[PDB]
RNA sequence: GAGCUAGCCCUGGCCAGGGUGAAGCUGGGGUGAGACCCAGUGGAGGCCCGAACCGGUGGGGGAUGCAAACCCCUCGGAUGA
RNA sequence: GAAUGCCGGCAUGAGUAACGAUAAAGAGGGUGAGAAUCCCUCUCGCCGUAAGCCCAAGGGUUCCUACGCAAUGGUCGUCAGCGUAGGGUUAGGCGGGACCUAAGGUGAAGCCGAAAGGCGUAGCCGAAGGGCAGCCGGUUAAUAUUCCGGCCCUUCCCGCAGGUGCGAUGGGGGGACGCUCUAGGCUAGGGGGACCGGAGCCAUGGACGAGCCCGGCCAGAAGCGCAGGGUGGGAGGUAGGCAAAUCCGCCUCCCAACAAGCUCUGCGUGGUGGGGAAGCCCGGGUGACAACCCCCCGAAGCCAGGGAGCCAAGAAAAGCCUCUAAGCACAACCUGCGGGAACCCGUACCGCAAACCGACACAGGUGGGCGGGUGCAAGAGCACUCAGGCGCGCGGGAGAACCCUCGCCAAGGAACUCUGCAAGUUGGCCCCGUAACUUCGGGAGAAGGGGUGCUCCCUGGGGUGAUGAGCCCCGGGGAGCCGCAGUGAACAGGCUCUGGCGACUGUUUACCAAAAACACAGCUCUCUGCGAACUCGUAAGAGGAGGUAUAGGGAGCGACGCUUGCCCGGUGCCGGAAGGUCAAGGGGAGGGGUGCAAGCCCCGAACCGAAGCCCCGGUGAACGGCGGCCGUAACUAUAACGGUCCUAAGGUAGCGAAAUUCCUUGUCGGGUAAGUUCCGACCUGCACGAAAAGCGUAACGACCGGAGCGCUGUCUCGGCGAGGGACCCGGUGAAAUUGAACUGGCCGUGAAGAUGCGGCCUACCCGUGGCAGGACGAAAAGACCCCGUGGAGCUUUACUGCAGCC
RNA sequence: CGAUGUCGGCUCGUCGCAUCCUGGGGCUGAAGAAGGUCCCAAGGGUUGGGCUGUUCGCCCAUUAAAGCGGCACGCGAGCUG
RNA sequence: UGGGAGAGGGUGGUGGAAUUCCCGGAGUAGCGGUGAAAUGCGCAGAUACCGGGAGGAACGCCGAUGGCGAAGGCAGCCACCUGGUCCACCCGUGACGCUGAGGCGCGAAAGCGUGGGGAGCAAACCGGAUUAGAUACCCGGGUAGUCCACGCCCUAAACG
RNA sequence: CCGAGGGUAGGGCCCGUGACUGGGGCGAAGUCGUAACAAGGUAGCUGUACCGGAAGGUGCGGCUGGAU
């Protein structure tokens, strides 16, 4: 339920927040949170290798729990939901009966005070961590494991889900966020709904102050530069591109496929993204 | 205004002193240059 | 060679005083319940006026200079990118 | 003898400019060979959120003292940050180290690279962050939280006593954290006292007073008192915290739970120890047995790791505590007490500056703390002043032009000019009042006005205290008084109307451009399924991201509103198992050389054979492009209509003489006495047009047009006045430039613009203040222009390569 | 071309006369008055404003008249820009 | 009080037919379309047929001249939540009624905003025909939209 | 003190007028097509939406004031 602001200023017009509302505790973990290195976009180095970083407000690192199969048939209670600075989902504060304390991302539906568990024999509930292949097909899960044991990697943005379609051996095929039809092993896991903060899409960062905040440096079009600097530079006054539309780097950027041809993950890419 | 010299005794010796210059190809060459003109000084004096 | 300058990283510091008065909260009114209105409270903001601080708009001076970019009057920002 | 030659020397300009902020000087007395310049006294002025004081960097003896004045000091010099000499910096507690980690750096493991080397977990290094024990006073010519005095504290070693399952680099807790706003109680600091202490003072008309002037504190261990911070206790279960665990975590139960208790800070008190003014007298002595008290204001500092709210969600590690593991439990650790032990480095001085960075004793630059009083609504603003510190290291005269900075002006009031450039006007606060339009916030300080001092009288609430007095902060009502004038000085908006561009706050060509340029939230296209794409790197490795399509890269457009049309023939990109072409390779019809021959050797057609290209489709918020001629209506004109050629398709909405219109000052209307600009229209748009977006848009703007009001020295049109210069005298004394010069006007001549040639005219010799017509004056081997088979940046469907990708 | 600064303005003038005005004339299709045209004449004079960078030009209000041209399209070691 | 019929409304669930698209198989020279054609599609293997998958929208028969609602309007099936309405008994209140300027709420389609969805259909638009022309009618394409959620709009031959 | 009124500044309503622009009414014999009235040769009308020299066309939903 993003929040407006009442026009008090000019940035304020169009500046919406998020509503919080979900969140139950506003200081993290202490035995989950390390110091987040900024980069400001520089490698080993010392070289800007991802222009226009840096500079975003200090941040904490909470450790995010990926594989879940840690710690199968052992029940947790949901303690919290925080606020995490590195990620867009909201984040689950986990009691286990164990007393050992874990954050998973929150899904849609998750409510404090409830249980969520992990593993095979598992219920078909929202939070629940399975192996793909026990989840009944239609089922809408989040955090899925690419492959086995390799930590959840596809559907961790806020509102984002794959839908299980099917089966075909010791395969699963999911429709990812992004609409492609893949084989995922079934050994996989994957958590029971949708991610959650799915208002996120809907927030109107406002004015350029706020992109300062989360470390995002102004971007320069290639056609305010010149020649030595991008295909787009130069010209007497204004300039159409004058040439396809090209990178910093002089590769074409409208429509060049750019996936490895060979990749052996080919064979299981299903049907590539559509829209 | 502000000018170029704005000295600091631990930049100087960091950037310049011997330990700096024995650390690298060039600085020892530098070393083996100024030995060979012989300079008084084979690295730039800072107090410390 | 980044002790100048540009960007970023870590860790510290600074921003007189005054003005405006968002949300919310409380109460009252209103209604089937509501939206909503009014008062109070509240103290938001790349909000306002203005020092320090950061700038350099117009003019005048200076032009073997006080100065290889300064001086005077004026002017911009001043809780923020 | 020339090379704007090289090195050196010495001239010219010239006793010229200048002598570095216009805060400012005068006199008396000393010293000395010599004094505007040194020392002392009195007077005057300047800073006083500093031009005073304390730290940090940087500097490195410049500090203090004696002795000096050749040079350095923009003059002088007896003086000095200068010369010579001697002296001077004292720490368990201050700062750094024998402690900790941050970015980063380095790097056992390991990875990579022709060599050199590049990476890299741990670990190590790394601080102005964390942690950790000293306050007040006195003393020196010069050091002091360092010496001394007083009162406090830390750690290490050893011993005694009491206690305890003791023991760690391992586990855990803690350390540990943002921004804005902010409560209570205090301290710092300050104001007043008719109270306390003090050398005195009575002036010039008055005052011997509840008179004036000066001062009225600082530190302190335990204890205590006020105010805060931190903190649940017990039991049972336990599979988690990579061994163990009585700790921590998780579950259950019981009790205490605005508490309390325990603990830790701050402030107050506190044994004791210190300080102590003006004035007078020679830094000192007295004052003085100095006194040391009451009231008020009051922090941004302290209690603190306090509270609330908000979203952009806010270091680490050690010290410390707890848990246990080897081990050891004759040990070990904990508490208390005693004795002993306690190292290395810095410490002088300058430090908004004459000692640092600017070649200079340079009007520039340099981070942190303190920064007093009064009045002006407030304040670090402004004026004047305290403490303190200065008068800026050339002076004396004069009172021209001219220049700079400044003050005033009759009548007019933008007539100035590219332009109100500049300078006026306006100016703070309180009150009344305030338009189109609007995105409902705004526009707004709109505009426009009224008030503002002082005295007496009446009185409302807030703070303190006590509920009163007193102090204190906001006020309100009545009546008066004075001046030209009451924010009486200083600091402090001119306003309106209407266009263009850009939504906006922001950013930019350090040092000629601040803008309409960049950015910007927002919109769209496109790439990317994660060992992502993309980027840097030979690689390893990184960044992306400890992110995962509501994400990340690239590109265009640029809040918002209403919208964004037609063309896919060409280029791009996307799709296409056919077909055509296609290299290495396969294949080997068929030849060839050589040998007696087996054989050895070479050429080699068909055919099989990728990507790319061809070819078939798609695709515009991909690159891009969006016609011509002729005819036609019952006045004329003009063509809704038609004919025909062409194209891939022929510009739609909206806008239009425009930041675009050549002809052009188009034409008409508005404003003006008069309008090449402006504004509103028309549309034959030389040459608008829809994300290199089209048309609008409230608000915003040191942007650029046009108009009006206000007011003016901008101007008619100048006048006078001030100070700093210019001028004269004393002191010190440059510069570019310079073939040599004994260097006039005209009209001619001459390489075509003559002081220098011809003819004529004019003219005694040398300066000083001024002015700029000439010396094709100076400066800069023209930057425009060309030339050189000169150079460099940039482009592409120029050539030829290379990385990269296939 | 080892540099002769370039439009317009401002300031300051000076010169030529092919004369705008004023003075003297002849002719007139000159009644007067007012003009036309030519001759002599350079002594003096030859306005303020709106528009535009403009020179020029157009316009407003006047005037005896609102002359034209040369001086490196006079004059940037005089200013503006 | 006791009963009744009903596509009355809202939420969630869920079932079969059909179309399209994708994959596999089989198969070959056309399919499609019309008044007739052409564009289009098809040897790069279409159409017709079989099996498999995905997705959206609408609910055949029952069905009616039917039913329900104030109107707009409401139709597969299931469950929940909910409105009106009728009948019986003649039990309760004792005129508590009618209408209703303003007000408030509801209000087909189209359209609008923000997300989503998108099979079929189809304004605009392109192409093929027709025609003197054909910015139409007919044919092949085809984007908004049609669908869902929330918020607007408030119109109608909103009619009996 | 009040006070006719004069002045300054800013608002509100009304009237007249304005380059140019928008449609409207009207006008014996103009140009273009033929939308409606018959099934008007595509039944018509309708709210809306989009497009087109023009009447109109078309989409969606509605109406019969539609024919056979
Ligand atoms: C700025 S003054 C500064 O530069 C000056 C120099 N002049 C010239 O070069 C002239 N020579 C002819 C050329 C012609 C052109 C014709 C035109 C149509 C372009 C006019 C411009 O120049 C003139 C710059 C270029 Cl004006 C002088 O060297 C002066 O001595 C110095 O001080
Ligand atoms: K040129
Ligand atoms: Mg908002
Ligand atoms: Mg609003
Ligand atoms: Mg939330
Ligand atoms: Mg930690
Ligand atoms: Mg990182
Ligand atoms: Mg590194
Ligand atoms: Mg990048
Ligand atoms: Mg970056
Ligand atoms: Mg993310
Ligand atoms: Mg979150
Ligand atoms: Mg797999
Ligand atoms: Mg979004
Ligand atoms: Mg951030
Ligand atoms: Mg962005
Ligand atoms: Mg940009
Ligand atoms: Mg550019
Ligand atoms: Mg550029
Ligand atoms: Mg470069
Ligand atoms: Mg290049
Ligand atoms: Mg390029
Ligand atoms: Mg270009
Ligand atoms: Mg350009
Ligand atoms: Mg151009
Ligand atoms: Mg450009
Ligand atoms: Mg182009
Ligand atoms: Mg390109
Ligand atoms: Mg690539
Ligand atoms: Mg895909
Ligand atoms: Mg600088
Ligand atoms: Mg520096
Ligand atoms: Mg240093
Ligand atoms: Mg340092
Ligand atoms: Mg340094
Ligand atoms: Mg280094
Ligand atoms: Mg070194
Ligand atoms: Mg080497
Ligand atoms: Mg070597
Ligand atoms: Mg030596
Ligand atoms: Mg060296
Ligand atoms: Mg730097
Ligand atoms: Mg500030
Ligand atoms: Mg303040
Ligand atoms: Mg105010
Ligand atoms: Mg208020
Ligand atoms: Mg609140
Ligand atoms: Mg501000
Ligand atoms: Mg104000
Ligand atoms: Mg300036
Ligand atoms: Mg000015
Ligand atoms: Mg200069
Ligand atoms: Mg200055
Ligand atoms: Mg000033
Ligand atoms: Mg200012
Ligand atoms: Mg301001
Ligand atoms: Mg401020
Ligand atoms: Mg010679
Ligand atoms: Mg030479
Ligand atoms: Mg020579
Ligand atoms: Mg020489
Ligand atoms: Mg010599
Ligand atoms: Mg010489
Ligand atoms: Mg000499
Ligand atoms: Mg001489
Ligand atoms: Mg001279
Ligand atoms: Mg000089
Ligand atoms: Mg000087
Ligand atoms: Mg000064
Ligand atoms: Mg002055
Ligand atoms: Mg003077
Ligand atoms: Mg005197
Ligand atoms: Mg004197
Ligand atoms: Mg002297
Ligand atoms: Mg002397
Ligand atoms: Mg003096
Ligand atoms: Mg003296
Ligand atoms: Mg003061
Ligand atoms: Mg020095
Ligand atoms: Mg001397
Ligand atoms: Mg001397
Ligand atoms: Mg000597
Ligand atoms: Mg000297
Ligand atoms: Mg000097
Ligand atoms: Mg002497
Ligand atoms: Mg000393
Ligand atoms: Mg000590
Ligand atoms: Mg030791
Ligand atoms: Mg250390
Ligand atoms: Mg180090
Ligand atoms: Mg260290
Ligand atoms: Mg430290
Ligand atoms: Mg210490
Ligand atoms: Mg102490
Ligand atoms: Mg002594
Ligand atoms: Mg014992
Ligand atoms: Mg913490
Ligand atoms: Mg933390
Ligand atoms: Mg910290
Ligand atoms: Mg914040
Ligand atoms: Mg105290
Ligand atoms: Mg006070
Ligand atoms: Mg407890
Ligand atoms: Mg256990
Ligand atoms: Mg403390
Ligand atoms: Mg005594
Ligand atoms: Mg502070
Ligand atoms: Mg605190
Ligand atoms: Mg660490
Ligand atoms: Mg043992
Ligand atoms: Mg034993
Ligand atoms: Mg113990
Ligand atoms: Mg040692
Ligand atoms: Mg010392
Ligand atoms: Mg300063
Ligand atoms: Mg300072
Ligand atoms: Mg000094
Ligand atoms: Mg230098
Ligand atoms: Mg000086
Ligand atoms: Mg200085
Ligand atoms: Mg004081
Ligand atoms: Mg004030
Ligand atoms: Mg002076
Ligand atoms: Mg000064
Ligand atoms: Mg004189
Ligand atoms: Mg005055
Ligand atoms: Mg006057
Ligand atoms: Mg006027
Ligand atoms: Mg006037
Ligand atoms: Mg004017
Ligand atoms: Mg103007
Ligand atoms: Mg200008
Ligand atoms: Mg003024
Ligand atoms: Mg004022
Ligand atoms: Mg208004
Ligand atoms: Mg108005
Ligand atoms: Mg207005
Ligand atoms: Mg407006
Ligand atoms: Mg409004
Ligand atoms: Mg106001
Ligand atoms: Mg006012
Ligand atoms: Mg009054
Ligand atoms: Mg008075
Ligand atoms: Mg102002
Ligand atoms: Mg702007
Ligand atoms: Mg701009
Ligand atoms: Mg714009
Ligand atoms: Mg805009
Ligand atoms: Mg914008
Ligand atoms: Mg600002
Ligand atoms: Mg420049
Ligand atoms: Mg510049
Ligand atoms: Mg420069
Ligand atoms: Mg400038
Ligand atoms: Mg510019
Ligand atoms: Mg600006
Ligand atoms: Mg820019
Ligand atoms: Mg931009
Ligand atoms: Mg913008
Ligand atoms: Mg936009
Ligand atoms: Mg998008
Ligand atoms: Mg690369
Ligand atoms: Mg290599
Ligand atoms: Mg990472
Ligand atoms: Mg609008
Ligand atoms: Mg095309
Ligand atoms: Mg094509
Ligand atoms: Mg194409
Ligand atoms: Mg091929
Ligand atoms: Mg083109
Ligand atoms: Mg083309
Ligand atoms: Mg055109
Ligand atoms: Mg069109
Ligand atoms: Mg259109
Ligand atoms: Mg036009
Ligand atoms: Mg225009
Ligand atoms: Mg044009
Ligand atoms: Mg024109
Ligand atoms: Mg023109
Ligand atoms: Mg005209
Ligand atoms: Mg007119
Ligand atoms: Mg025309
Ligand atoms: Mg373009
Ligand atoms: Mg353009
Ligand atoms: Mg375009
Ligand atoms: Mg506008
Ligand atoms: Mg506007
Ligand atoms: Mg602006
Ligand atoms: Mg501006
Ligand atoms: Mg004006
Ligand atoms: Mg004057
Ligand atoms: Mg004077
Ligand atoms: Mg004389
Ligand atoms: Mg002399
Ligand atoms: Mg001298
Ligand atoms: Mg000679
Ligand atoms: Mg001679
Ligand atoms: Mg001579
Ligand atoms: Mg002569
Ligand atoms: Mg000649
Ligand atoms: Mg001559
Ligand atoms: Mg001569
Ligand atoms: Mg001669
Ligand atoms: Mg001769
Ligand atoms: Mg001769
Ligand atoms: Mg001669
Ligand atoms: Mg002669
Ligand atoms: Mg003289
Ligand atoms: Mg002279
Ligand atoms: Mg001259
Ligand atoms: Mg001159
Ligand atoms: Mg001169
Ligand atoms: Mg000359
Ligand atoms: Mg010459
Ligand atoms: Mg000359
Ligand atoms: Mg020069
Ligand atoms: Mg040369
Ligand atoms: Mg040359
Ligand atoms: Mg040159
Ligand atoms: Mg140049
Ligand atoms: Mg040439
Ligand atoms: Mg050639
Ligand atoms: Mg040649
Ligand atoms: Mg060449
Ligand atoms: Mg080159
Ligand atoms: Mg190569
Ligand atoms: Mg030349
Ligand atoms: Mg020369
Ligand atoms: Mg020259
Ligand atoms: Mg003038
Ligand atoms: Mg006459
Ligand atoms: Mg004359
Ligand atoms: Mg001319
Ligand atoms: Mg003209
Ligand atoms: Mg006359
Ligand atoms: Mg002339
Ligand atoms: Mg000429
Ligand atoms: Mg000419
Ligand atoms: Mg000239
Ligand atoms: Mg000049
Ligand atoms: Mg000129
Ligand atoms: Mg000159
Ligand atoms: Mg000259
Ligand atoms: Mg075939
Ligand atoms: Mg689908
Ligand atoms: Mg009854
Ligand atoms: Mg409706
Ligand atoms: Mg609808
Ligand atoms: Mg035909
Ligand atoms: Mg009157
Ligand atoms: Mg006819
Ligand atoms: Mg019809
Ligand atoms: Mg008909
Ligand atoms: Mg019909
Ligand atoms: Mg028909
Ligand atoms: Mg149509």
């Amino acid at each position: 339920a993003v929040k407006k602001f009442k026009p008090y200023t000019p940035s304020r017009r169009f500046m919406t927040v998020a509503d919080f509302s979900e969140i139950t505790k506003t200081e993290p973990e202490k035995s989950l949170v390390k110091p987040l290195k900024k980069t400001g976009g520089r490698n080993n180095q010392g070289r800007i290798t991802v222009r226009f970083r840096g500079g975003g407000h200090k941040r904490l690192y909470r450790i995010i729990d990926f594989k879940r199969w840690d710690k199968v048939g052992i029940p947790a209670k949901v303690a919290a939901i925080e606020y995490d600075p590195n990620r867009s989902a909201r984040i689950a504060l986990l009691h286990y009966v164990d007393g050992e304390k874990r954050y998973i991302i929150a899904p849609d539906g998750l409510q404090v005070g409830q249980q969520v568990v992990a593993g095979p024999d598992a219920p078909i509930q929202v939070g629940n961590a399975l192996p793909l292949r026990f989840i009944p097909v239609g089922t809408v899960v989040h955090a899925v494991e690419l492959e086995p044991k390799k930590g959840a990697k596809l559907a961790r943005a806020a509102g984002t889900s794959a839908q299980i379609q099917g089966r075909e051996g010791d395969y699963v095929i999911l429709r990812l966020p992004s609409g492609e039809l893949r084989k995922v092993h079934g050994e996989c896991y994957a958590t029971v709904g949708a991610v959650g903060n799915a208002d996120h899409k809907n927030i109107v960062l406002g004015k350029a102050g706020r992109s300062r905040w989360l470390g995002r440096r102004p971007h320069v079009r290639g056609a305010a530069m010149n020649p030595v600097d991008h295909p787009h530079g130069g010209g007497e006054g204004r300039a159409p591109r004058g040439r396809p539309p090209a990178s910093p780097w002089g590769w074409q950027t409208k429509g060049l496929k750019t996936r490895k041809r060979r990749k052996p993950s080919s064979r299981f890419i299903i049907a590539r993204r559509k829209k | 205004m502000k000018r170029t010299w704005q000295p600091n005794r631990r930049k100087r010796a960091k950037t310049h002193g011997f330990r700096a210059r024995m650390r690298t190809p060039g600085g020892r060459k530098v070393l083996k240059r100024r030995r060979q003109k012989g300079r008084w000084r084979l690295t730039p004096a800072v107090r410390k």
